[PDB]
């Protein structure tokens, strides 16, 4: 086949390391060139990777990273294009102090932007653990954004199997009073507590100062606790979200899922499941849930790639004898899909030499308009019709580099074709359909230091934090 | 890291074995396999002997060819007999000479002294410390004289680099020596030892005694006593002492050691159904079948016991702590061992691993058989003429010898107007590698030949014969070569004798290889003087005049020899008439002992003749062997054990001859067989020459061994000497000139088989060699200059093909005359590859700065010691794949390993003393693509007077010039190729490490290998800069030096140690470390903070992340300091603790641990932490083992041992948000867990237990039974003791794995056994392993039923979990798939259903090739391989002779590819593979 002699190597320095990627990627349809489709590696004299690029910059020749290290050569503070400068920082003994990113392009880059968050951790006796981290607003005020609060060792404690363990993570969002624990281990039980009101956009969910005593000003009334028992096995007993929902579980002799119940708010709890068949493989074969539905899937046994499953009302059923579906599909040798159909009419698929995905013909349903921002109406009732998912195709077209061109399209049955384009960086995957913006180069502009995008969808309010 | 977290046993594992270490060959030949013993570590140290089989090894307790017998310091005897005298010389157990050792001012080691360890001791002394020939490893040695030596005994002391420590013989028993006058000291042996900490070790000898010995044995030893026997070791001492405790007056009793390793002879009761005991009664130690003597210390040397059961014995109450009142110490577990026996030898049938349950049923592993060569005569075949030969002979038409390095010799006949028609044997043509015959003569130019006392024998141990002159005034000779060089003519200051009558010339006994004349009979003894060659003066002795006197010439039907029937080597004087035969022991200088009668003979004495009767050993083990002619027969009497005679053997003569006064019988080595072929003419007819046959092989060789785990080892071994007439042959058929430094003959192993004892796949791995040398002075095996290695993995298929493997190695011999011959050898298809390593020589010397050496050039005779201690160091080695391919002459790969010799001055003025040096590796990698190797260089360039590596280096190489085309196919794109270089490319790359230690080394220290002081710094530089030979260590030493320190490197890093105690950070004794140094920046590394902070910060998150400033390492001129952190902080006490850990700690930013131990200190019996979470454990010490654990919520975790220490079943108990949970505590529920897997099949729900497992290895071998089988053959069991007698049956009624065709070979029996065995299969090592789905709180535990199979090779086999009822495969009776008539699994409904998981078809690598599908199976029997192959679907991993699979294969017959370079790789998949 024409997708022979597209193979992919890996080539060496001296040292041993690969100093180029390789691969043979040739768009099918116009198969006389295999690209260049390699690109630079490159190492220090530590054997630690200074470089790599896009091969579309190569000629442009601007560099798109840097990496910075310590004694043991670790990595440290770091950017790329796209990522921007960015650090986190930790002890010796590897744990965490503080994390920062968002800074920009001059080099005398502004660290006012560093969005910072900071570590705290238990003294002696104490073997040094996090009991605490802050944000810290970058040039600014810093506020404790959690506790682990490290329980003793009383009887309470052992009982509790939380000896030393933190009792309280009062957190973002509220507390969490770890509240029992198992002999194995298992949590038993936990106060999820929100904030006072958790729908108060503004309220700190940070816990400064000497304890909650403070802090009851802002956990909540809604004390949403859940609830464990547990298995030697540590597979579930039960549990409940204290509010009132709860759950049960069952296993076969080895220990595949048998059956499940699950508690509704303070309802009644029953059976999931009215009939169970899996594979060997532990895979599922032929089920029927409270539905009381036959469905089946039908598999290549030395992969599982299905090819279908049927589902029907069985002979005999409370509504009788009705097929529901009956969906066929097929599939290459490394093992991508190629072609899919059901019944109760195809669609079909292509794809680069490097499968990168370039068509996906098929059918989609009658006055769905064009693709924009929204959902459309469904079709109801459910239609009959033979027809109304009329034929259409679909393609996708791809970078060079690791970005996406365009999807284009025909409607044949309705005339409503159409293509999608994409707007993007000179230097960066900063891009977007180009009715947001025709300009490359103006379209690098539209994102953050931490190349998140500025704006919305088409510029509606946004607002990225902490945590990112 | 801190110590360690109280911990649980695994609680879990799998079905494995132990002693599975055959080893392999090396340049020596002397292919050997030992066994680890299966025996405590104590408390963390214990005695760590091993067993092995050697080919090479002689006779022991441990029987023949097998060897542990720890050490002892002794004389050499191959320079003949003691003095027992200072001139005498001895030799450490390292194998080499001992000189007395120098100082710094080149004098002596010695002095009076008064104290040891300080112990002021009980009397005036007088020492000197030891010096040997070679070095490998620096140990200090000590002698020990009294001052005046009468009183008491001198004895011997050791102490290693890393200060372990030994001594020898305070004790008699300790001692060995001439047992009548032990002034004569033989030796002193080791007795006990200390560890730093003041743990200890103590080894018991048992002299020689008359228990279980007989009138006969009486009558002839009665000297017996100084035999020694290593009969127990013990261990852990009651209390410490960081001082050796022989120190003292008397070491303490028995009780305070707390471990020991026991051994019996068959004392105690072998029975398996009986448990041993400590003490052993008094039946009394067994003595051998096949008893004997040594000799060659110049005293008797009786050989008696060998050992078939050894016991570990544990005091448990005191290991305890909790009890000591008569606390025998249990058998914690016994290893037996069982040997064949034969009135001449005894050695290993098989041993076994067994423990003891508390009801006393023993418990065993499986077995592990060998079985060496047998010598038999009922194998004897019949006669064959010499038509190569056929009238050469009887009486003048016969002459002989090995002259041209042949190991067997050339036919020459050869006189005054002599042919010296050399007609010499040549392989014949066609047929297997062990045919041969005599070829044309070759006269030559040659000596004066006549009237010279002209003959044969190399005298002077040259390996070149010495063709004797000796006429009236003329005395000399001439040499002659293998090539045939006549030397010119030797005179020497020869002293030749008046040889008044030639009569009783003496030989032997003056030394090996050595001989000399001596005419000698009655009452007197004339001396030799010969040394290689020459000679002293000769003198007058005599033995006592009450020794009976052997005496020579008396034809008076009656024969003499000087010949060892007793097979020592020295062949000692025998009279034999018709009616006695009489054997002096050999007493060497100027003595015999009084003679031994053998017996075993006698022929009707009126009817004698002297001759009709001949000599040579034919059994093999040196005790000559007797035949006598009869008027159709030959009559052949074999020496018990060198003692006495067989029954003599009757063979008749070929038919129609009928031997007599004519005709003449000879033994001589026809076809290579190693030992001698039966030869023979009868001058009577024209045609005179007959042979007989005797055997195939050299006996008493391993042979085969096995494991009843399957296992078997199909030794191949073969003549060196076929092997030097095949190198002469085929290198002769390259039209070389031959010439083998090895003249000398033996037989060497060569090759084995090993096979999967289930797939039926197999294995070849093939040792071979050339350059065979000897040492032209010493007369010594100086190994082969090359060898070649290759084997074969091979399948019953289906379509891969194996590829042998083929490499070239090259060692040194230490002979130049050779050893340059070896350069033409390396495969030359790569070409820019540098110069030859060469080997190189230096001396130390006391420079200020604490030393030097120079490299330089010593003596030729200092390189002829040099060369020799160089002798089996690995020169080089080259490798390869073997296929039809024009890369099949190309390896993967080629390395190239130079040595280096530091020369020693020593009290020896002869020779120096020296050590070796590996010093260097150079590396190139083709992948069999001979265009341009990657390659590397790896260097040590500085050491101190002891070596260590202060310096080294190791460098990679740019890339060579850009080629004009791909030499890999053209698969690939040639934009791959022309693209396949780079910048990166250019650049040469060289890494620097330097480090310096401490050397606490006065007085009683000798601490060394100190680790202390290290940094590295790195190079890069442009590929235009090195020389085209690449640079050497001699080149960049130099002042040139382009990577000189002016050029800015890269410092890579630096480490340091602070040691605890008051040494400064200096170690004290015992070396413990206060602390780790780490390091982490500087102003090199400080760019990412430089991208960030201020100074403030940056100080502060330095101070934060736990970083201070330190002093920079191997310090440059201007370099500031650097942030560091320290590591470890950690604590002990003293002896009196044994230093144990009290508490430690990572790092001093987080917390530390605290460890709480038993009173022994034998284990930490709870710890607790920075969190103060106390931990509590209780331990089994017949293994010191936790079976309990609690964690601070007081939550039990808990676990029980089989007996033979191996996890059985688990539990845990405890609280759970407050309320109690978990299963009962084991004493509340006392629990079975079943006794088997087919009970266990049957187990409930709800067991106290969260797990346990039960396991059946040794099924693989079918069990039987007395009853089973007299219910075929109704003898009712006397069969089943004959076949236990026969060992076709274990004693637990198993077939015994080499039994099986021992015994339908041994008495034939047929289908008779297999009706006992067939439809019961070779069962897999098996276990079902059980835990339980809830606590024994809950009743409905569901049950993990799951089983599994390993074996001892790739270990797990496959496994499978007991599931639902339904549709499944089946399993047959005879193992198959049950199949429908068109082969499709029987694919029905079973009960009993399972997913089977893990299958593969597995490989002798360890891993698999077809990885088959999972499925259903109605069984928990394995199904049948077979029916695997024909329907089971696998892809196949195709691996390289690396191990990579170059491709896989999809069971759908896809493919992925991949190809190796060392410069790239390239991969394809089942897409793209797709070009068919």
């Amino acid at each position: 086949q024409l997708f022979s002699k597209t193979p992919s190597v890996t080539v060496f320095d001296n040292r041993g390391l690969s100093v180029r990627d390789i691969a043979y990627r040739r768009h099918p349809d116009t198969p006389k060139v295999t690209e260049e489709c390699i690109t630079y590696h490159q190492f220090d004299f530590r054997g630690f990777l200074a470089q790599s690029l896009d091969p579309r910059l190569n000629h442009k020749e601007v560099t798109n990273f840097s990496y910075l290290t310590d004694l043991n050569g670790n990595i440290i503070y770091t950017q790329s294009v796209d990522a921007g400068n960015t650090l986190v920082l930790n002890d010796t003994e590897g744990r965490s102090v503080i994390a920062m990113t968002n800074i920009s392009r001059n080099g005398k880059d502004d660290l006012s932007l560093a969005v910072t968050r900071t570590f705290q951790y238990e003294n002696a006796p104490l073997p040094g653990r996090p009991l605490s981290v802050t944000e810290q607003v970058n040039g600014e005020n810093a506020r404790i954004t959690e506790h682990f609060v490290y329980a003793g060792n009383t009887p309470q404690e052992k009982n509790l199997n939380l000896a030393g363990q933190c009792v309280s993570y009062y957190d973002a969002a509220g507390l969490i009073q770890t509240d029992s624990v198992s002999l194995t281990g298992k949590p038993l039980s936990v106060s999820r507590k929100l904030l006072k009101n958790l729908d108060d956009t503004n309220i700190l969910a940070d816990w400064q100062g000497n304890d909650t005593s403070a802090w009851n000003s802002l956990l909540a009334t809604e004390i949403y606790t859940t609830v464990t028992r547990t298995d030697a096995a540590g597979a579930v007993l039960t549990t409940i979200d204290a509010v009132g929902n709860q759950q049960r579980v069952a296993f076969d002799i080895a220990g595949q899922l048998s059956a499940s119940w699950l508690t509704l708010k303070g309802g009644q709890e029953q059976v999931i499941i009215k009939v169970l068949t899996y594979s060997a493989a532990g895979q599922k074969l032929r089920e029927e849930g409270g539905n009381g539905v036959v469905t089946t899937y039908t598999y290549e046994a030395e992969t599982q790639r299905l090819i279908g499953i049927k589902t029907e009302r069985p002979n005999g059923h409370a509504a009788g004898a009705k097929v529901l579906q009956d969906l066929r599909y097929e599939y290459d040798p490394v093992g991508n899909v190629l072609s899919i159909t059901n019944d109760a009419p195809e669609n079909a698929y292509r794809y680069d030499s490097l499968y990168q995905l370039v068509s996906a013909s098929g059918r989609e349903v009658a006055g769905a308009g064009q693709q924009g921002s929204d959902l459309p109406s469904p079709l109801v009732p459910l239609p009959s019709d033979s027809s109304v998912y009329t034929n259409y195709t679909r393609t996708y077209t791809y970078d060079s580099a690791g970005n996406l061109m365009r999807i284009r399209h025909s409607a044949p049955a309705t005339n409503n074709n159409y293509t999608l384009n994409i707007t993007v960086s000179e230097r960066s995957n900063r891009g977007v359909m180009s009715s947001l913006t025709e300009n490359p180069a103006d379209v690098d502009a539209l994102f953050t230091a931490s190349g998140s995008q500025k704006c919305l969808q088409q510029g509606q309010s946004l607002i990225w934090t902490p945590r990112g | 890291m801190a110590i360690t977290t109280l911990s649980l046993p695994k609680g879990g594992g799998a079905i494995n074995g132990m002693g599975e270490s055959v080893g392999q060959a090396g340049p020596d030949g002397m292919v050997t396999f030992s066994i680890p013993l299966p025996f405590s570590a104590g408390r963390g140290v214990a005695p760590a002997l091993s067993l092995s089989y050697s080919s090479g090894a002689g006779n022991g307790p441990f029987g023949m060819g097998w060897q542990c017998s720890a050490m002892s310091i002794s004389r050499r005897t191959q320079k003949g007999v003691p003095q027992y005298n200072e001139d005498d010389e001895f030799l450490s157990p390292s194998g080499e000479v001992m000189a007395i050792a120098l100082n710094d001012s080149g004098f002596e080691d010695v002095r009076t002294a008064n104290r040891l360890q300080g112990i002021p001791l009980p009397f005036s002394y007088k020492v000197t410390r030891y010096q040997p020939r070679l070095i490998q490893d620096f140990i200090k040695i000590e002698y020990w004289q009294p001052v005046k030596q009468t009183d008491g005994t001198p004895f011997w002391i050791i102490y290693s680099p890393d200060g372990q420590t030994h001594i020898l013989g305070k004790n008699s028993h300790s001692r060995v020596a001439n047992a009548e006058n032990p002034s004569q000291i033989a030796s002193w042996l080791l007795e006990e030892t200390v560890t730093p900490t003041g743990e200890h070790i103590y080894y018991q000898y048992s002299g020689e005694n008359q228990v279980n010995c007989t009138d006969a044995e009486i009558a002839l030893h009665p000297q017996d006593s100084a035999q020694r026997y290593l009969a127990r070791i013990d261990y852990g001492n009651i209390s410490p002492q960081a001082s050796l405790f022989v120190l003292d007056e008397e070491l303490p009793n028995l009780t305070q050691w707390l471990f020991h390793l026991v051994f019996d002879y068959g004392e105690r009761d072998i029975s398996i159904n009986k448990i041993p005991t400590f003490e052993g009664g008094t039946t009394g130690w067994l003595a051998r079948p096949d008893m004997f003597s040594r000799y060659d210390f110049g005293i008797e040397i009786r050989n008696r016991r060998l050992c078939h059961q050894v016991l570990g014995f544990h005091r448990l109450e005191a290991l305890n702590d909790r009890d000591v009142t008569d606390e025998i110490p249990v058998l914690v577990n016994r290893l037996t061992l069982d040997y064949d026996l034969n009135n001449s030898v005894s050695t290993l049938v098989a041993v076994r691993q067994v423990a003891y349950e508390t009801d006393g049923s023993p418990i065993t592993q499986p077995p592990l058989e060998f079985d060496y060569q047998r010598f038999d005569t009922g194998s004897i075949p019949g006669w064959q003429e010499m038509p190569q030969l056929e009238a050469f002979n009887g009486y003048q038409p016969y002459q002989m010898i090995d002259l041209y390095g042949e190991g067997t010799p050339g036919i020459l006949y050869q006189e005054t107007p002599g042919a010296w028609w050399y007609k010499s044997p040549q392989r014949q043509i066609g047929g297997d590698s062990n045919a041969v015959t005599y070829g044309a003569m070759k006269a030559l130019p040659k000596i004066p030949r006549l009237q010279e006392g002209a003959t044969l024998m190399d005298i002077n141990g040259d390996g070149r014969l010495d063709w004797v002159i000796t006429s009236a005034g003329v005395r000399g000779f001439h040499s002659i070569h293998s090539t045939g060089e006549w030397t010119h003519f030797t005179p020497l200051n020869t002293l030749p004798t008046e040889y008044f009558h030639p009569k009783a010339q003496l030989a032997d006994l003056v030394g090996a290889g050595l001989s000399d004349l001596v005419l000698i009979g009655p009452k007197s003894v004339r001396l030799y003087a010969n040394q290689q060659g020459n000679w002293a003066p000769a003198q007058d002795v005599t033995q006592a005049e009450n020794v009976s006197l052997p005496v020579i010439g008396i034809d008076s039907r009656q024969l003499v020899a000087f010949a060892d029937m007793l097979g020592s080597g020295q062949q000692h004087l025998v009279e034999i008439t018709a009616d006695s035969v009489k054997c002096w022991p050999n007493m060497g200088h100027g003595r015999f002992g009084q003679p031994l009668t053998l017996e075993g003979f006698s022929q009707p004495q009126t009817s004698f003749n002297p001759d009709r009767v001949f000599l040579a050993d034919i059994d093999g083990s040196g005790t000559n062997d007797i035949i006598y002619a009869h008027s159709e027969c030959l009559e052949i009497y074999l020496n018990e054990s060198g003692n006495r005679f067989s029954k003599p053997i009757s063979l008749l003569l070929p038919d129609g001859v009928n031997f007599d006064n004519t005709c003449q019988l000879q033994a001589a080595d026809i076809q290579g067989l190693g030992i001698a072929s039966l030869v023979m003419t009868v001058p009577h007819m024209s045609p005179t020459h007959w042979r007989c046959d005797l055997a195939l092989n050299k006996p008493w060789l391993l042979n085969v061994m096995n494991n009843n785990r399957g296992a078997e080892t199909c030794l191949f071994y073969r003549s060196s000497a076929q092997f030097w007439l095949d190198e002469k042959q085929l290198v002769e058929a390259a039209g070389q000139q031959p010439e083998c430094h090895l003249p000398f003959p033996m037989h060497l192993h060569w090759r084995s088989e090993i096979f999967d004892e289930i797939t039926g796949n197999r294995l070849t791995q093939e040792q071979e060699y050339a350059h065979g040398s000897w040492d032209g002075q010493e007369r010594e095996f100086r190994g082969f200059g090359r060898l070649i290695q290759r084997d074969t993995d091979g399948f019953a298929q289906v379509d891969i093909p194996t590829h042998p493997s083929r490499t070239v190695s090259w060692f040194a011999t230490g002979i130049p005359e050779i050893d340059t011959t070896l350069s033409a050898e390396f495969w030359r298809g790569d070409d820019q590859a540098f110069s030859p390593f060469s080997p190189r020589f230096t001396r130390w010397e006391n420079d200020s700065e604490a030393g030097s050496d120079v490299a330089f050039i010593p003596s030729e005779h200092d390189a002829f010691w040099l060369n020799r201690a160089m002798k089996g160091q690995l020169l080089r080695s080259e490798l390869y794949g073997d296929d039809g391919t024009p890369e099949a002459e190309i390896p993967y790969s080629v390395t190239e390993m130079r040595h280096q010799v530091r020369a020693l001055p020593t009290t020896d003025a002869t020779v120096p003393s020296a050590w070796c040096s590996t010093i260097e590796t150079r590396s190139y990698q083709y992948q069999r693509v001979a265009a341009d190797p990657q390659c590397s260089q790896q260097v040590v360039i500085k050491a101190d007077r002891y070596g260590s590596p202060l310096l080294s280096v190791a460098i990679n190489y740019p890339r060579r010039k850009k080629p004009e085309k791909s030499p890999y196919p053209d698969d690939l794109p040639e934009t791959l190729f022309d693209s396949s270089y780079d910048t990166q490319q250019q650049q040469l790359h060289l890494t620097k490490q330097q480090q310096n230690y401490f050397h606490l080394t006065n007085d009683d220290n000798w601490l060394l290998g100190l680790p202390k002081e290290q940094r590295n710094d790195g190079y890069q530089y442009d590929q235009e800069r090195a020389p085209a030979n690449g640079f050497t260590l001699e080149t960049l030493i130099a002042s040139n030096s382009l990577i000189g320190s002016n050029q800015p490197f890269t410092y890579l890093g630096q480490s340091r140690v602070a040691y605890q105690g008051g040494v400064d950070e200096q170690p004290s004794l015992q070396a413990l470390v206060a602390y780790g140094e780490t390091a982490i920046l500087d102003e090199k590394t400080l760019q990412a903070f430089v991208g960030v902070l201020d100074s403030k910060t940056r100080d502060e998150l330095l101070f934060s992340a736990g970083y201070q400033l330190a002093p920079r390492l191997f310090r440059v001129e201007s370099e500031p300091d650097v942030w560091v952190a320290r590591q470890g902080y950690s604590e002990f006490g003293d002896y009196s603790q044994f230093w144990r850990p009290l508490s430690q700690r990572s790092t001093l930013l987080t917390g530390k641990t605290t460890l709480k131990w038993d009173k022994h200190y034998c284990v930490v019996i709870e710890t607790q932490d920075a969190a103060q979470l106390v931990t509590q454990a209780r331990y089994d010490y017949r293994f010191l083992t936790p079976y309990s654990l609690t964690d601070a919520n007081d939550n039990q975790h808990y676990v029980v041992l089989n007996p033979f220490g191996e996890v059985i079943a688990s539990r845990f108990w405890g609280t759970e948000a407050g309320k109690d949970a978990g299963y009962s505590t084991p004493q509340a529920k006392p629990f079975v867990v079943p006794a088997t897997i087919e009970a266990a099949l049957a187990l409930s729900p709800g067991i106290p237990v969260a797990h346990c497992a039960i396991f059946e290895p040794e099924s693989w071998m079918q069990k039987l039974t007395q009853h089973d089988v007299s219910e075929r053959m109704a003898d009712n069991g006397t069969l089943w003791n004959a076949l236990l007698q026969a060992r076709f049956v274990t004693e637990d009624g198993y077939v015994c794995a080499l039994g099986r065709r021992r015994w339908m070979a041994r008495h034939g029996l047929s289908v008779l056994m297999l009706t006992l065995l067939a439809e019961i299969p070779r069962t897999p090592p098996h276990s079902l392993t059980i835990t339980t789905d809830r606590y024994d709180s809950d009743d409905q535990q569901q049950l993990r039923q799951r089983i599994l199979f390993s074996d001892g090779f790739g270990r797990l086999l496959q496994s499978a979990q007991r599931v639902e009822a339904g549709e499944s495969w089946q399993r047959s009776e005879d193992s198959s798939l049950v199949v429908n008539v068109s082969g499709t699994p029987a694919l029905v409904v079973t009960d009993n259903r399972w997913a089977v998981s893990g299958r593969t078809e597995y490989d002798g690598k360890g891993q698999g090739i077809r990885v088959y599908q999972p499925y259903f199976l109605d069984d928990w029997r394995y199904l049948s391989d077979d029916s695997a192959r024909t329907d089971l679907f696998a892809d196949t991993h195709i691996y390289d002779p690396l191990g990579r699979e170059y491709q896989v294969i999809t069971a759908k017959g896809y493919r992925r590819e991949r190809q190796y370079t060392p410069w790239f790789v390239v991969n394809q998949d089942e897409n793209d593979t797709a070009a068919n």
